[PDB]
């Protein structure tokens, strides 16, 4: 006889975040031997060693913002790579770093990362000290004899620090010419040597504008194919492309598989949703305000050829109207609006 | 009632702006007169910021290098850089006014056209 | 095969049909050092 | 005196000391050449000012008083 | 001239609003911060009227339960209940404003959408 007032609050977010700001941390310790997700600062387990605590502290702060999520896993050094791969498969991550990654370990990590990106369609990134690999998803930071705060630092320590800093770097900002106040003492290098090192695809520190900053933010991949172009030599472009890929895949898996059927109206609704997501991206400065979403018409041609239906004696619109057999083919025109790190103007 | 006294010709060393190294004519630095000194002064002012070097006076310097490194989008930083150039160049008594036409967006290299008005 | 979602992402580079090459130079000359063609495409590179 | 002696004052003084064909202006090569040495001379002037205080018997340090009492 | 001092985070016990029973985390009541305390306060204020219990302060309480039992038609009691909710919820200093969208008529169950504006 009693119906009561039961009210539950609702919050709406204009911006939806997925698989961003994630830091994957794996360290070899014989005491903790477990996974620890750190969401609050100054959260230090007593099991971890002093060097591991220094790694955590380096990962704590960022250039602009603290990294959103810090995930740490601990296991013995023996058979560390297998368990690290299994755990990273279990839980998604954005960036990866290893304090004691040997060249074989780095090569195995890169191979696993590229295999994921090429087969599993999982866009992941890794930061490594000295890797000459032929992929842009990995990050190679070849800067030796680095000292921060009059303290000697290994290469992997500063790679982890830079990965944490990049995790806090906003997309509007560029990692190029970002100064580090903590870094005070570095071996003297010439401008020509630094330029040659950067042209090799390496990330290094330079003393410019009265501060110690990184010279560029290019990818570790030295050889970009003809299609990839100059923009694919930048981590900034691939970052937003990977984010868009992950968001589209996530929404597709959430909505369209199983729950939604295949129909012309369903295709129109999917196109409208894709256009809305692209407009949301256009709200940010990441991509250009102009983009188009279209049905892949030649893919429909190929599907008809597989079916064997003659292309003559019907309207070309009937190709779109024709059922694709539980399939959808789409075409989209996009362009990355990542702005300018350097300028060169003229006077009169 | 008395008319304004004309600014005497600014004389100093000369060099190729592309070379960025001082040049010597038979041991004598090339003489700069009329529209030769102001280009050197503008090049020196724009090239280096004052806040990096403690020796220079506070009024000297430009903040265009802050925009270096892609700290903000191009749409408003175009006008911001125009204003920065105007602030950095009108400090010279010789220069009357500075005009900026537009900016060209292509790849990562930005090209802009800026105008200088002089007395001689 | 199992039907599963497969989203492809490709990069658009403007493709224009290329005709026969023009402006190439056939440099042939005699020497006694490192016999063979040099195919000097890069600017200002003189082999020993 | 020493308080009057500063980088700008000695900069103007040295600019007056040098009379030469090329015009003197802000940002000039010779301007910076003189300015660096004049900053050095300002540091030297501060050191010479501290010479007075450290030479005096009063307000001495541990080593100064130790030498005096020895 | 001095700016208004921010209200410190309201901390108190926590529980599931559907459970209606206090929850204990390893013996410690769950901590409520930011947008966690205001929901509990609104739930407590709306759930029970003050005039039933002598202990509570006179300013506390709501008169929505008077409308319970069909004492008047829905057409005007929609706005009357909106006003009652506004009176009952804006007493909290933390809450800024409360908005009521509409009411849905179906059988003997009335569903209404009400909005809450907060500071954090």
């Amino acid at each position: 006889p009693s119906i009561n007032i039961s009210f539950k609050e609702l919050a709406t977010t204009v911006k939806e975040r997925s698989a961003r700001g994630i830091i994957a941390m794996v360290l070899k310790d014989a005491k903790a031997l477990g996974l620890n997700e750190i969401h609050e600062k100054e959260d230090i387990p007593v099991d971890l060693s002093a060097e591991n605590k220094e790694y955590i502290n380096l990962a704590l702060m960022g250039n602009v913002n603290t990294p959103n999520k810090l995930l740490v896993y601990v296991i013995e050094g023996e058979a560390d790579i297998q368990t690290a791969l299994d755990f990273l498969e279990t839980k998604e991550f954005n960036y990866l770093c290893m304090p004691k990654a040997v060249e074989a370990d780095k090569t195995a990590i890169k191979n696993w990362i590229i295999k994921l990106r090429d087969i599993d369609k999982v866009k992941v990134k890794a930061v490594l000290g000295k890797v000459v690999g032929n992929h842009e998803g990995i990050i190679n930071f070849t800067t030796e004899d680095v000292l921060v705060g009059e303290k000697k630092y290994s290469v992997d320590e500063f790679t982890s620090r830079v990965a944490g800093l990049i995790a806090g770097t906003p997309l509007s900002q560029s990692v190029t010419y970002t100064k580090l106040s903590d870094v005070v003492d570095i071996p003297k290098m010439t401008k020509v040597d630094a330029e040659s090192r950067v042209n090799k695809g390496e990330l290094i520190l330079i003393k410019e504008a009265g501060a110690i900053r990184i010279a560029r933010g290019v990818n570790s991949l030295t050889e970009l194919t003809a299609e990839k172009g100059e923009m694919f030599q930048k981590i900034k472009i691939v970052d937003t492309l990977d984010i868009i890929h992950s968001d589209i895949r996530k929404v597709i898996i959430d909505d369209y598989i199983g729950k939604v059927t295949n129909s012309y109206d369903n295709k129109c609704l999917l196109i409208v949703a894709i256009k809305s997501y692209l407009e949301e991206l256009e709200k940010s400065a990441l991509i250009e305000s102009d983009s188009t979403v279209e049905i892949d018409f030649e893919a429909q041609k190929s599907y008809l050829k597989s079916k064997g239906v003659d292309l003559s004696y019907m309207t070309l619109q009937e190709i779109k109207e024709a059922n694709t057999g539980s399939k959808v083919f789409l075409k989209a025109k996009i362009k990355v609006l990542d702005a300018m790190e350097d300028i060169d103007l003229s006077i009169e | 009632l008395p008319k304004t006294e004309e600014l005497p010709i600014f004389r100093e060393v000369a060099w190729d702006f592309e070379k960025d190294e001082p040049i010597l004519e038979k041991g004598d630095f090339k003489i700069i007169e009329k529209k030769e000194a102001l280009k050197v002064w503008i090049y020196k002012c724009i090239k280096t910021n004052r806040y990096e070097h403690e020796i220079y006076s506070l009024e000297y310097g430009t903040e265009l290098s802050e925009l270096i490194g892609q700290k903000y989008t191009k749409g408003l930083t175009e006008s911001e850089a125009s204003r920065f150039i105007k602030e950095a160049l009108l400090i010279n008594p010789y220069i009357l006014e500075v005009n900026v036409k537009s900016a060209n967006f292509n790849r990562d290299i930005l090209s802009a056209n800026v105008k200088v008005s002089t007395i001689y | 095969g199992l039907p599963s979602i497969n989203i492809s992402f490709k990069e658009l580079a403007t493709t224009v049909k290329e005709r026969s090459a023009r402006g190439i130079i056939a440099m042939v000359l005699k020497d006694a050092k490192a016999l063979g063609l040099n195919e000097i495409h890069e600017k200002e590179d003189i082999p020993v | 005196m020493y308080s009057d002696q500063t980088y700008e004052v000695i900069k103007n003084r040295t600019l007056e000391n040098i009379n030469l064909d090329i015009y003197k202006g802000e940002g000039s090569f010779l301007n910076n050449m003189v300015s660096g040495n004049n900053l050095e001379l300002s540091k030297i002037y501060l050191e010479l000012s501290k010479m007075h205080k450290m030479a005096f018997i009063q307000d001495t340090y541990n080593q100064f008083l130790d030498k005096r009492v020895n």
